[PDB]
């Protein structure tokens, strides 16, 4: 029914050993190259990606921003409301960014402002102008 | 099995069925009622039990009517139907018994025997026994042919067979009984030497074998399952077919490593657009802190679109920073699907170099078996007789094993150094013609009625013939003459004053150096009462050292013994004998086996006898007058003694059952 376990015997790859009378060594040759050939351009690509590791050393830590923590308000001050529309301006719809922008406003708030004000800060225009962009 | 089922088993037949053979005799039953099939079945198997429980005595009718029992004891015509038949064809009352009824005074028909060895002398016996005129012409000045036994002083050791292969059925179980040989058995337990003269650690000898074994079933699934039998033409051998298999494993070693190391560089080649897309952003990062500094040195209090600038660039700085942060993340899991997959390479290799050479000693063994090259054997058929293998352990004679051809020549009509040089067969009979071995000039002729023709198929082989046939034989037995094998192995026999190697080992191989020589001494055994030593030399070897002087190779012999036990452990032999059995022109080689291209049945073709053409045109078809015995003649137990003495009886019974006819049919 099946080769015995761990013996390897295909139909097709047979008839490829037996074609002539060095399809055999033919074949075992071709792997052997084809095999160097990919061991080789292991090392390409192991030193390409080794210079590229020491580039990338030194992390990030020099350029960390400390931690804004920092508790939501019910009131848009005038200040506040001034860095939403600008906030709208360069970001259009990401409401998080948005958010994070102001510090003190949470996703929603910000989602609601965009239908209180929507009246008086032409949050149309603004908004269309981002997408000119 | 045992009991009346243990006689149908021990002689070879189904305790249930009726035989082809048996079918033929008794028509009348196999035809009729399920009911008498079993009353004969059980008469058969309870005469075999009979016979067998003491074979050194003849089986008489009346003797066994005697034990039996009714209802089966109630009809005496199948009873000595039944006794006649089994009596004709050797199942009972075979080899050396005591005679109950001395020899019929005045007997019946004549018939030459070309050849003394066991075929031979079975079936002469089985003749005489029938009372017929018997003689045997041997070209050699002692019987046996194939079954030498060297025999000087206290050394005594085989050049011929040496192994029985185990009693479960084996008419030699009786033939045991029956003579005095000494049995022992071969304790499978074999050890490794490598070219150097160190074992081969438990480790790799296990390994080795056991692939070996893979490697065979392996063949055996192209031959059935792939249907792999034909290859521009020829007949695939079994050779061929190990070497498409071990390629073929050496090609699936490397497909496996080619793509293990290119999972490895898809791997490696996303740690490369990772990396690139990780720089590329330790690049705007750098510049944006750049940018939120700047814009930071503005002192307050600012206006508004200068605030929400620090504002803004802070958090486009920290969003860029939690993205690289979800790279060096994903960065240090490929890190280490990295090292997993450099831990883990597949095998560098299929075989080593001292690997391969091991599975080499594998393969000589089955040269010896097979006394070939594999790359001669027929794949598709090499092994057609391993289902009807004997059960139980192998054995080896410890008093030679020419002590049963001895024992069955005697009471018995043979001219040795006589060689037959041509066989004439007509109508009305045959004559044979021999010369004197020793002054070949002087001339002999035999005339008989048929001639029975035990020639090692190496002989029936010889071109030009050294033999010949008058008229010549028929293109189909010749066609079969020369599809069939005839293959070769020779011994080589070390007598010393001391035991020099564990005593509890009965054979021991060494490992040749190359597959060239893979058969070159390739095996020793120690089976002896005396300290003697026997080394083969088998597959393509065997040819090969016939060519080579003794010395040279006692030489060599001893050479490798050394290695094996040390430089002066190992005394000079006092005593040397070396086999060349190609040579010996009354075998030109070993024994058959099943050749490329040739099939189990060709040894019924050889089987087949021959029957002349007529005299006088427009007379009645003639009698059969030309027959054939021995190991290549036996489907079924090829090249063996117990196939050759098995032939012998079956032909003895087709000639008696011809001149004296076949009176147990009616
Ligand atoms: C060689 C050998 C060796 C070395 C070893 C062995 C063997 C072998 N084997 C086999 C046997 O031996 C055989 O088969 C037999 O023996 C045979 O018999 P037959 O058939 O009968 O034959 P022969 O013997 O040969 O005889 C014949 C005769 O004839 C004569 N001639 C010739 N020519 C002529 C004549 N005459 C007259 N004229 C003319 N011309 C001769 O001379 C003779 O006599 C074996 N087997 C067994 O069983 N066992 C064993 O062991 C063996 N061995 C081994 O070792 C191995 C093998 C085997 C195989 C398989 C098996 Br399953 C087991 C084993």
């Amino acid at each position: 029914r099946k080769p015995p376990k761990g013996m390897f015997l295909s139909q097709e790859d047979v008839e490829a050993v037996s074609a002539n009378a060095t399809a055999a060594t033919t074949v075992l040759r071709q792997l052997d190259m084809e095999l160097v050939s990919v061991k080789r351009q292991i090392q390409n690509i192991k030193q390409t990606n080794s210079a590229l590791k020491e580039k990338l050393d030194g992390g990030i830590e020099p350029y960390r921003l400390p931690e804004v923590i920092q508790k939501c308000n019910a009131r848009w001050t005038t200040e506040e409301q001034l860095l939403a529309v600008q906030a709208i301006r360069k970001y259009g719809r990401d409401f998080q960014a948005i958010s994070d922008v102001i510090g003190n406003k949470s996703v929603v708030q910000v989602k609601n402002f965009f239908v209180n004000y929507r009246r008086r800060f032409n949050i149309d225009e603004v908004l269309q102008e981002w997408e000119a962009e | 099995p045992s009991g009346v089922e243990g006689a149908a088993f021990q002689s070879r037949l189904p305790h249930d069925r009726m035989t082809s053979q048996e079918a033929a005799c008794f028509p009348d039953i196999i035809s009729g009622p399920q009911q008498t099939q079993k009353v004969f079945l059980f008469i058969r198997n309870r005469t075999l039990q009979l016979w067998l429980d003491n074979p050194k005595i003849q089986l008489t009718f009346e003797a066994t009517l005697q034990q039996l029992e009714a209802p089966y004891n109630s009809d005496t015509v199948l009873v000595h139907r039944v006794h006649s038949y089994l009596e004709r064809h050797g199942l009972i009352n075979f080899g050396i018994y005591k005679r109950i009824k001395p020899l019929p005074t005045k007997k019946t028909g004549k018939v030459i025997i070309i050849g003394s060895g066991v075929s031979g002398l079975a079936a002469a016996r089985q003749l005489q026994s029938f009372g017929m005129d018997v003689t045997l012409l041997e070209a050699r000045d002692r019987v046996g042919g194939r079954v030498a036994t060297f025999r000087k002083g206290n050394y005594v050791a085989d050049l011929g067979a040496m192994v029985v292969t185990g009693l479960g059925g084996n008419p030699m179980a009786v033939v045991s009984k029956q003579v005095n040989m000494e049995l022992a058995k071969i304790k499978q337990k074999c050890p490794l030497y490598e070219a150097n003269g160190q074992a081969v650690p438990k480790e790799k000898d296990e390994m080795v074998e056991q692939e070996f074994n893979r490697l065979l079933e392996a063949t055996s699934y192209l031959s059935h399952q792939l249907d792999f039998n034909v290859l521009n033409n020829k007949p695939v051998s079994l050779g061929q077919a190990l070497e498409v298999v071990i390629q073929l494993q050496e090609k699936h070693v490397k497909d496996e490593q080619i793509e293990h190391w290119k999972k490895i560089v898809k791997t490696q080649e996303e740690l490369k657009e990772l990396l690139n897309k990780m720089v590329n952003l330790k690049e705007k990062i750098k510049e944006l802190h750049q940018q939120y500094k700047e814009a930071s040195e503005v002192k307050p209090p600012r206006d508004i679109t200068a605030e929400f600038l620090v504002k803004s660039k802070h958090r486009d700085l920290t969003a860029l920073c939690k993205e690289y942060d979800e790279l060096a993340e994903t960065q240090g899991k490929l890190e280490e699907k990295l090292q997993e997959l450099e831990a883990n390479p597949p095998s560098d290799v299929y075989l080593s170099s001292r690997d391969r050479q091991i599975l080499d000693w594998h393969f000589a063994n089955l040269e010896f078996a097979n006394a070939t090259p594999l790359s001669t054997l027929s794949l598709k058929h090499w092994d057609q007789d391993d289902d009807f293998e004997f059960t139980g352990s192998h054995l080896t004679v410890r008093n030679g094993y020419s002590c049963v051809p001895v024992a069955l020549a005697e009471g018995l009509d043979i001219k040795l150094n006589t060689a037959v040089r041509q066989v004439r067969y007509t109508a009305s009979g045959c004559e044979v013609i021999a010369v004197n071995t020793r002054s070949t000039s002087q001339t002999f002729i035999y005339k008989c009625d048929a001639v029975l023709c035990t020639l090692p198929l190496g002989v029936l082989k010889q071109q030009p013939p050294a033999v010949q046939f008058v008229p010549p034989l028929p293109e189909w037995k010749t066609s079969a003459v020369q599809r069939m094998g005839f293959g070769n192995l020779n011994k080589v026999v070390l007598c010393f004053d001391r035991v020099f190697w564990d005593p509890s080992v009965n054979l021991f191989g060494h490992v040749g150096s190359t597959t060239a020589s893979r058969g070159e001494l390739f095996l020793f055994w120690n089976l002896y009462k005396a300290p003697i030593l026997l080394a083969l030399v088998a597959g393509e070897a065997a040819g090969i050292m016939e060519n080579i002087s003794d010395d040279v190779i006692v030489g060599r012999c001893l050479a490798i013994l050394k290695g094996i036990f040390g430089s002066s452990a190992v005394p000079q032999p006092k005593e040397t004998v070396v086999s060349r059995w190609r040579a010996d022109p009354w075998a030109r080689g070993s024994y058959s086996y099943v050749a490329a291209g040739s099939s189990g049945n060709d040894y019924d073709l050889m089987a087949q006898p021959i029957t002349p053409g007529p005299s006088i045109p427009g007379a009645p078809q003639p009698i059969p007058r030309l027959f054939f015995a021995g190991e290549h003649t036996i489907r079924n137990y090829p090249a063996t003694v117990h196939g050759a003495l098995l032939s012998g009886l079956r032909e003895a019974g087709r000639i008696a059952d011809q001149f004296l006819g076949a009176m147990y049919t009616l």
